[PDB]
């Protein structure tokens, strides 16, 4: 056979710690995107998917050395590689308790009217979070001891930094590596072949690889955004309730249901307000252009991302699309309800009737409706017949408004190792995209930016008490960066960064190139 | 022997054996003779080697060559195509023969005709590689591969035949390697690196008591012994020859594909499409050779084992006469009509005929007032690799991909034994029921170890003898196998007039070819054959002469020819190795006399079954596609969509609007079982109880009462979809079982297809 | 090349299958009116390797066959004297030829997000793969031309009693129609 000095067992519990979605081929008739599931019908990640998941971070972290990932992962073409030395199994995934799949709605909201675009309405079924399955990794080493690329990738993994399915950018993905267990087997000799047979092998002690090593995260930007509701804050459940009408959006999160605003919808107003800053420099109006032509606009190509789109350029052929460098979490309330409790809201009938028990329930305030209502309130609203008065005909609706309901940190992710491989490496093109994502927190902190649903009808604005910006690996000159920041207009940033952002800010706009054309 | 088993237990979906796909897939998966993915035995056989050169791997030290390494030469046979320079040994075959893996008999029985099941058990995934720096899908690098569900339990016959002389110690060795190795190997098939392939493989009888063993003993085990063939021994004691000559037909039916090798060119070996009578050779040295001596009555040519070919009308199918002539255009065998014995026929105005070339003809009397029936042989091309072991892949160096046609299973040949009356005597004095132990199933051909060559032999009763008619005007011959003359100079260069002057010599008649000039008078064809003796280690000679199928008609031109000698020559057959089965002649055949040209052609699982858990996985999936399909199609007529929700289109308008159905199905979301039909009751009579949202539904036809319905009765979903789901269950009481399970994900399809087909109907409506 | 050669001696017996359903009119015996065929696969090796095996997985349903590839290549006006005039025109390459160019054409006139939905449906039952087309025929009028049944609701065209379809040789092809020209 293939030699083997030693075969390395190496399996833990991976956690999703957010949402995650495996894509089958895709729609089950309740979703347009529908879950991966194996031949039993089981919801598992893909052992392929994980491999490459595994592999594509160990290609940043190696800096695209094809030579050391096809020595761990294998190679159809080198004459002296051909299979992976790493063999990553399926690996089936258990919803914490039972709880089911959740469905997520998704929109796209035409830049021009502000408003749905047409046929932009989809849906992805999506594994909720807390949900766990198992690392199925398998080595087998020719070299003495275990390489240290793959010790750096099991720190990727206890620290989260790798991440799994679609939509990685829009909310969902992230993973975490628990109760790492390490089995080596000694195929090389008798005693180890035997054990590998009979004694599930010798346990080693991964705190001992882990202090041999110091952990290589990329360089990064994480941005966490402190905010409280000033007007109530809401994504819209997917459906109409019976007591209430509209309804706040929950998920699952872990045994328990919250309050949550997707990343989808954090990254759609920020690339909104992204992209209305730099149409309003350049003057460049979006009426004309249909939903996909509005969004594909300069930096925030780059930043939040652009779809895939192979187009011959000339002989050469080229894919516009890049995943966005931006990648928003969804957000989850300080506010927790087990999943009954709030089925007791959904499923109340009368507003003055079981929705008060219901409510004071999940709030947590069962004998104080007040208090209760402080915190989720209904909100009856009318339409009025402009000539009569009075109500307008069927125009009578209620609003749950999470009028106190507390959140957590917004957290924003910018793979800086992402922006600088589009800019070719070049990390003075970074100022461009830094200071546009800087002027976009100027304008949530100054309240620019609404969030949610009913944003112009007594909704949606939020209040930023802290920027938080944390970056670790940053270019040099991107190190001013760190700093928590609490005024709204930035001015907790170095004015001389500042400025020097702000002057390569104006160098872009004098000339609004395609910053990563090269 | 036989009882070993290779029991394997797919634990995650896996994929095999085919560089092929279908229509939506880039990769198929293998799949048996009923269409079943299968385990191949080649497969198999390298997998489990590999995992065996793990262990000994180990036990060396790491050492590529050394004694457990030798251990595996012992077992699974020497890799000769490996080895390179001056190898003197003769390279060691396999003690272990593995079977191909099929699912288990009854629930492959429960599969038959039902082809939307059949497929249900394999499913795409999809594939797709990501650019490093874009984080997005690469151009081309799109794939969908077929893959088969877990849980499918597969079991593979074995046999080790093991030497006689073996020591119990080394038995003991051989049974801790194979138990050993089996519990090494976790994964088999494709991208079992990535996922797929992941199984328990267990052989029967060997527990881990076995490793157990070898962990105690391992240090003491010397080389493996070593390996010589089971010569031949003559007695020398048989009787001469006397008459009668008995003739006892063999049917040999095929159970697994059958590798009988016509050309052995490069990487691929084209099959005969019929079963050689020395494949049979080992077979009678087995089973008669206590009797007498078989290598004796072979060389005194005291035994006949004729070729198999295919059973036509219950008898041996004849090769077609190269005498028959089909029209180029419109006629031959496989057309039925226009077929003509130029023997007998002119050639007809205009029309241009060809020879037919090939295929076996059935019975045919000389007043058969029909064409012969055809029998066709099935044969399909297996292609397979070599694994060079370093890098883990097919390479250069190894040899990459070979391929064998093969006689599929299923397919049924009759061979006959002709004994002489001495013989029969010489057996039944020691047996009287001897043509019982001529029942065997045995492994015949090219690979005959592992995948190939399984086939069941049964005796008949003893037949007749062929009666030839004695026409003192003409003799014809009808070659029913490969006449190997000799020259003079005794090789194998020998002409048609060789033929003739071996008849005139064995029947005392003068032969002359007939002149008639419309009429042809020799149809021959040659044929070169290149075999391998095992017993020489060294490939035949090669054996020249005509094909079976050639024909020639002579007029007599003196002398009578013998009824008794033409019978004589129609058992024993005529020049070299007619103990083959080579010389097989046909003579005053009717068919070589007759004018043809005016003629013309004529179970469920028990519900205990231990397979009814991985059935039932087959089942929903085939339920689930046949609902959502059949709602795609009721979604597509407006007919359709108005009977079962009422809803329709009035012009421009939808009733009701669009926004009435969106609040409607997003309710329906909420049906995941019948538990939850209260919801969208609740949902329904809330509507009902608002006047105005009740008028909204109005102009429906009825619509608001046909969801109360489709929700609440729960067989109204079943009645709309009128699937027949009786092709697509295996399980007992599985359509039960399964409309209980399915109902309300058959509701939530059927009104999702609905609507979908509404809109896009509205859309031709509206958007004008 | 030599798999390939073998599958182009059974491909040129499908295009020499003109021989016989274009033939001279009143002709006894029945000869070929000469008529100019193409026959091509694209292996991929996933097809077959095996003729007879490449054009039965295209043959999904049992009166629904995903190929129409024995293509007519002579041009119509030398066919118009000959019997079995209305079935070269259904072969003609220039059918092809066009639909190929209506794929090609363009964003993509028709996406091949929705190629590929059509694509996948093809292999259901015609109910299904028209099902599929209806819900798709009036957001990409460039598929009135993709339409074989003449009332632009079915990819499927009756012939002989079989279904067959042009489509799906139209996506295999689509990048086989380069010229220098």
């Amino acid at each position: 056979a293939r030699k083997v000095t030693t075969r390395w067992k190496i399996t833990g519990t991976l956690i999703a710690e957010t949402p995650l979605h495996i894509g089958g081929v895709g729609g089950d008739a309740d979703t347009d995107l529908a879950l991966a599931v194996n031949g039993a019908g089981e919801y598992y990640v893909p052992g392929t998917s994980l491999a490459g998941a595994l592999r594509g971070w160990m290609t940043q972290l190696l800096n695209n050395d094809e030579s050391q990932i096809k020595d761990l992962w294998g190679d159809h073409l080198d004459a002296k590689r051909g299979a992976s030395f790493v063999i990553v199994d399926d690996a089936v995934i258990h919803i914490p308790n039972n709880a089911d799949v959740e469905i997520r709605e998704g929109v796209g909201i035409d830049r021009h009217f502000g408003t749905a675009a047409n046929g932009f309405k989809y849906s992805r079924a999506v594994i909720p979070k807390g949900s766990k399955f198992k690392l199925p990794l398998t080595f087998d080493s020719q070299d003495d001891g275990l390489p240290n690329a793959l010790i750096q990738l099991l720190c990727a993994l206890e620290a989260g930094d790798i991440r799994l399915g679609a939509a990685k950018t829009r909310g969902l993905g992230r993973i975490k590596l628990d109760d790492l267990k390490l089995k080596s087997f000694a195929l090389d000799k008798p005693e180890g072949i035997f054990s590998a047979l009979l004694d599930q092998g010798k346990k080693l002690d991964w705190n001992q690889l882990k202090a041999n090593v110091t952990y290589q995260s990329p360089p990064y930007l994480g941005i966490s955004i402190t905010w409280n509701p000033k007007d109530p804050v809401m994504v819209k459940a997917e459906g109409d309730g019976l007591a209430i009408d509209i309804l706040p959006l929950v998920s699952q999160v872990g045994s328990d249901v919250r309050f949550v605003i997707p990343g989808s919808s954090i990254k759609g107003i920020l690339r909104t307000q992204a992209e209305r800053i730099i149409r309003t420099i350049c003057q460049s109006n979006g009426s004309e252009k249909n939903f996909l032509e509005q969004l594909r606009i300069n930096l925030v190509n780059e930043l939040f991302g652009s779809a895939s789109l192979s187009q011959k350029q000339n002989g050469k052929d080229i894919d516009l699309g890049k995943i966005g460098a931006l990648a928003v979490n969804d957000c989850f309330s300080s506010l927790s309800m087990t999943p009954d409790q709030w089925k007791a809201v959904e499923n109340a009938t009368e507003m003055t009737g079981n929705l008060q028990p219901a409510l004071k329930q999940a709030t947590g305030y069962p004998n104080n409706i007040s208090q209760a209502y402080k915190v989720l309130q209904p909100a009856m609203h009318v339409a009025v017949d402009r000539w009569t008065g009075g109500a307008a005909e069927g125009m009578l609706y209620s609003v749950l408004e999470p009028i106190g309901v507390t959140w957590e940190p917004i957290q924003v992710h910018l793979d800086i190792a992402r922006l600088k491989n589009y800019y070719h490496g070049k990390e003075e093109k970074l100022k461009p995209a830094i200071a546009l994502l800087l002027l976009v927190l100027r304008d949530l902190a100054n309240k620019k930016i609404p969030v949610g649903y009913g944003t112009n009808r007594g909704m949606g604005t939020i209040t930023v008490s802290q920027i938080t910006l944390n970056g670790k690996a940053l270019p040099t000159e991107l190190e001013p960066l760190n700093k928590t920041m609490t005024c709204p207009n930035l001015t907790d940033l170095d004015e001389a960064f500042r400025q020097d952002l702000s002057t390569a800010w104006k160098e872009w706009i004098a000339d609004p190139i395609d910053l990563c054309q090269q | 022997m036989r009882g070993i088993e290779i029991t394997i237990t797919m634990q995650s979906d896996w994929h095999v054996g085919t560089g092929m796909g279908r229509g939506e897939l880039d990769s198929v998966v293998q799949r048996d003779g009923d269409n079943l993915p299968y385990i191949p035995g080649k497969t198999l056989t390298g997998i489990l080697r590999d995992s065996c050169e793990q262990v000994a791997l180990g036990l060396d030290n790491g050492q590529t060559r050394g004694l457990w390494h030798g251990w595996i030469n012992f077992i699974f046979g020497d890799q000769p195509a490996l080895a390179q320079g001056a190898i003197e040994p003769e390279p060691r075959p396999a003690l272990i023969a593995i079977g191909s893996a099929h699912l288990d008999p009854k629930l492959k029985a429960a599969f038959q005709g039902k082809k939307q099941l059949q497929e249900a058990i394999a499913f795409m995934k999809p594939g797709v590689a990501i650019d490093a720096i874009t984080g997005t899908a690469k151009k081309d690098f799109l794939r969908f591969e077929e893959v088969v569900r877990l849980g499918a339990k597969l079991t593979a016959e074995v046999e080790l035949n093991l030497p006689d002389n073996l020591s119990e110690t080394n038995k003991k060795v051989i049974a801790g390697i194979l138990a050993s190795g089996a519990k090494l190997t976790e994964r088999l098939g494709g991208k079992r690196r990535r996922g797929n392939g992941r199984c328990e493989l267990k052989f029967s009888g060997y527990s881990d008591q076995q490793i157990q063993w070898l962990k105690d003993n391992y240090q003491s085990v010397d080389q493996p012994p070593k390996y010589q063939q089971n010569k031949l021994q003559s007695a020398g004691d048989n009787p001469e020859q006397q008459p009668p000559w008995h003739i006892i037909p063999l049917t040999i039916k095929t159970l697994s594909p059958v590798v009988l090798p016509a050309r052995t060119v490069g990487n691929v070996v084209e099959c005969l499409d019929y079963i050689p009578g020395r494949y049979l050779l080992g077979y009678i040295h087995k089973t008669l050779g206590e009797y007498f001596d078989v290598s004796q009555a072979i060389a005194a040519g005291d035994l006949i084992i004729t070729n198999a070919t295919i059973k036509i009308d219950g008898k041996a199918g004849r090769a077609t006469p190269f005498c028959l002539f089909g029209e180029k255009l419109d006629g031959g065998l496989g057309k039925g009509k226009g077929v003509y014995n130029r023997f007998q026929e002119s050639e007809p105005d205009g029309i241009q005929l060809k020879g037919e070339r090939g295929g076996y003809v059935g019975q045919f009397e000389q007043e058969q007032r029909n064409l012969p029936n055809t029998g066709k042989i099935n044969s399909e091309l297996f292609t397979h690799n070599t694994i060079q072991d370093d890098v883990q892949r097919p390479t250069s160096d190894v040899g990459g991909v070979y391929s064998y046609e093969a006689i599929i299973a299923g397919q049924t040949f009759v061979a006959e034994l002709r004994l002489p009356d001495s013989l029969v005597k010489q057996i039944t004095s020691k047996n009287k029921n001897w043509q019982a132990q001529l029942k065997a199933t045995i492994r015949i051909g090219q690979s005959k170890k592992d995948q190939y060559g399984k086939i069941e032999v049964t005796s008949g009763n003893s037949a007749d003898l062929p009666k030839p008619t004695g026409n003192n005007k003409t003799l014809s011959i009808w070659f029913l196998s490969d006449i190997l003359l000799r020259g003079d100079r005794l090789n194998f260069n020998a002409t048609p007039d060789d033929l003739k002057k071996y008849l005139e010599n064995a029947l005392d008649i003068k032969l002359k070819e007939r002149s008639d000039n419309d009429l042809i008078c020799i149809a021959l064809r040659s044929q070169r054959t290149e075999s391998w003796q095992v017993r020489w280690g060294l490939p035949r000679p090669s054996l020249v002469g005509w094909q079976a199928g050639s024909c020639l008609i002579y007029d007599i031109e003196s002398g009578t020819v013998n009824a008794e000698k033409l019978q004589e020559l129609m058992i024993t057959g005529i020049g070299d190795r007619c103990t083959e089965g080579y010389g097989q002649i046909g003579f005053n055949d009717p068919l070589l006399s007759a004018s043809l040209g005016k003629l013309t052609a004529k179970n469920p699982l028990p519900t205990n079954h231990p397979t009814q858990d991985y059935a039932r996985l087959i089942e929903k999936a085939a339920w689930r596609e046949a609902i959502q399909n059949k709602a795609l199609a009721l979604a597509s007529s407006r007919a359709k969509r108005e009977e079962i929700l009422g809803i329709k289109i009035m012009g421009k308008d939808s009733q009701p609007t669009m926004t009435q159905l969106g609040g409607f199905r997003s309710v329906l979301k909420r049906l995941h079982s019948r538990n939850n039909r209260d919801i969208v009751t609740g949902y329904l009579t809330a509507l009902e109880q608002v006047s105005n949202r009740k008028e909204k539904w109005s102009n429906t036809s009825q619509g608001l009462t046909k969801i109360r319905n489709l929700v609440t009765q729960e067989n109204l979903i079943w009645n709309h979809l009128d699937i027949d789901f009786s092709p697509l269950t295996i399980t007992q009481n599985g359509v039960n079982q399964l409309k209980s399970e399915l109902w309300a994900e058959a509701v939530r399809t059927l009104v999702d297809a609905i609507i979908r087909g509404h809109k896009r109907d509205l859309e031709k409506a509206q958007e004008n | 090349f030599s798999v390939a050669y073998t599958l182009a001696e059974r491909l040129i017996k499908s295009a020499k299958e003109v021989k016989q359903k274009v033939t001279v009119t009143n002709s006894s015996p029945i000869t070929p009116f000469p008529c100019s065929a193409i026959d091509f696969h694209i292996l991929y090796d996933s097809s077959g390797i095996d003729f007879d095996r490449i054009r039965e997985k295209l043959r999904p349903e049992d009166n629904t066959e995903l190929y129409n590839r024995p293509y007519v290549v002579t041009a119509a006006e030398n066919l118009s004297q000959a019997q079995g005039y209305e079935w070269s025109q259904a072969h003609s390459l220039q059918t092809l030829a066009d639909r190929v160019s209506y794929l090609r054409s363009e964003k993509s006139a028709l996406p091949s997000s929705q190629s590929h939905a059509l694509r996948t449906a093809l292999y259901l039952e015609k109910n299904e793969a028209d099902a599929q087309y209806s819900l798709i025929s009036q957001r990409y009028k460039i598929l009135k031309n993709f339409a074989e049944d003449g009332e632009n609701k079915s990819l499927f065209h009756l012939e002989n009693g079989k279904y067959v379809t042009r489509f799906l040789d139209a996506l295999d092809a689509k990048d086989f129609f380069a010229n220098a020209n």
